[PDB]
């Protein structure tokens, strides 16, 4: 068991079951260890060895085994289920221990909604200053996943420009945002720059232009 | 019964070394082993290295042989993780653990590592900025029945925290504080922005970046 695989992300609904698998060399001898972790707290162990919960933890979670792949089953997939799950096992020529590239479980709590964007040109007072930002807000889409790409004249544009991963507390709706820094010249060079938010399969897209 | 107490965030310089502790209240060490492993801003767990504190001899992953060191103190009962030589890829959250190895051997005799216990978790942050004060600048309206958009860009602040109120607190109408964006200058960078009705009201934003002891009011003039 020198590396452990698994999906990078999984989708569910409320109350579907969902079923994060983990695939390694050496899952035949060792049993798969699972982890739940939320953003900006450590890992807590959901899962070991074989009906082996921990306490606390509620009874949706169950392991199962077939051979060199582990697979963690949640029954209820509950809105607080969403997280990233980690399968962890023991390497057995070296003590080294291996960790799966982690599922990220998103449970489909609430309905889609469109992303609402809205691109703010270099401010004039910040070009006193000899630079520009273009600031484009994302704001109330859901799923939480959206892709920011940015454009000048018919050109993607690919260097400075810095996306913020989206995250939103007022409600389930999910925000964002991205910078695109450059300087006067460059803004004042091109007739228009473009930021093009896709979602889902839809992407919206608002130009701005020196005037 | 058990935890385990890791030491407070650190921002360290890229050439400098930190040196992450982990204390054990109630259990002792015993045979049980404290494991360090880390988490990358948005990448996955990385496992660093492992110690068996009463034997007292550690083994390292493939790439951290030569940089981490794993130490393990039984008169603190405190374990320690050493790395050297600090750089922006090693900004992350370094976790202590306490890994189990176990056996079942009905059947064929099948292994098991899980950790129960872990540390609340290290954050390391490398950069090579100082502490700077913020520069605040004004996003504009421009010309759905009014909702007008209209916010401040906080640009080139390296201390974390940061906060925004529109008119002193005072303004609440749809006034969203996205997280800071960390550009290549190692230097965050926020937006605040609120919609109102196109019509007169005075829209003045503060913001207070309290590490540089800095407080800038602005006021966001229409075009």
């Amino acid at each position: 068991g020198s590396e452990l695989t698994q999906d990078p992300a999984v989708s569910v609904a409320l109350g579907q079951t969902v079923r994060i698998t983990c695939q390694g060399d050496s899952l035949r001898n060792y049993y798969a260890s699972w982890y739940q972790q939320k953003p900006r707290q450590a890992p807590v162990l959901v899962f070991y060895g074989k009906n082996n919960r921990p306490s606390g933890i509620p009874d949706r979670f169950s392991g199962s085994s077939s051979g060199n792949t582990a697979s963690l089953t949640i029954s209820g997939a509950q809105a607080e289920d969403e997280a990233d799950y980690y399968c962890n096992s023991r390497d057995s020529s070296s003590n080294h221990l291996v960790f799966g590239g982690g599922t990220k479980l998103t449970v489909l709590s609430q309905p889609k909604a469109a992303p609402s964007v809205t691109l703010f040109p270099p401010s004039s007072e910040e070009l006193q200053a000899n630079k520009a930002t273009l600031v484009c807000l994302i704001s109330d889409f859901y799923p939480g996943a959206v892709t920011v790409a940015w454009k000048a004249d018919s050109s993607p544009v690919k260097a400075g420009v810095e996306t913020t991963t989206p995250s939103k507390q007022s409600n389930n709706k999910y925000a964002a945002s991205s910078y695109l820094s450059l300087t006067p010249e460059q803004w004042k060079s091109h007739r228009s720059y473009s930021c093009q938010v896709t979602h889902e399969g839809s992407t919206v897209e608002k130009t701005v232009a020196p005037t | 019964q058990v935890q385990l107490v890791q030491s407070g965030a650190e921002v360290k310089k890229p050439g400098s070394s930190v040196k992450v502790s982990c204390k054990a209240s109630g259990a002792t060490f015993g045979s049980d082993t404290v494991t360090w492993v880390r988490q990358a801003p948005g990448q996955g767990l990385e496992w660093m290295g492992g110690i068996i504190p009463f034997f007292g001899e550690a083994n390292y992953a493939q790439r951290f042989q030569g940089r981490v060191t794993i130490t393990a103190d039984k008169s603190t009962n405190t374990a320690y993780m050493e790395l050297s030589s600090l750089r922006s890829e090693d900004t992350a959250v370094y976790f202590c653990a306490r890994q189990i190895n176990e056996m079942a051997t009905f059947g064929e005799i099948h292994y098991y590592t899980y950790m129960d216990v872990w540390g609340q978790g290290t954050l390391v942050t490398v950069s090579s900025a100082s502490t700077k004060g913020p520069s605040v600048f004004p996003l504009a309206p421009s010309s759905s029945g009014g909702t007008a958009a209209l916010g401040c860009l906080v640009k080139d602040y390296f201390p974390e925290p940061v906060t925004v109120s529109w008119n002193s607190g005072a303004l609440t109408s749809g006034v969203h504080t996205f997280p800071a964006v960390l550009q290549s200058s190692g230097l965050y960078s926020l937006s605040s922005v609120v919609t109102v009705p196109s019509s007169t009201q005075t829209y003045i934003c503060n913001v207070n970046h309290k590490p540089s002891n800095t407080k800038v009011d602005k006021r966001v003039e229409p075009k």
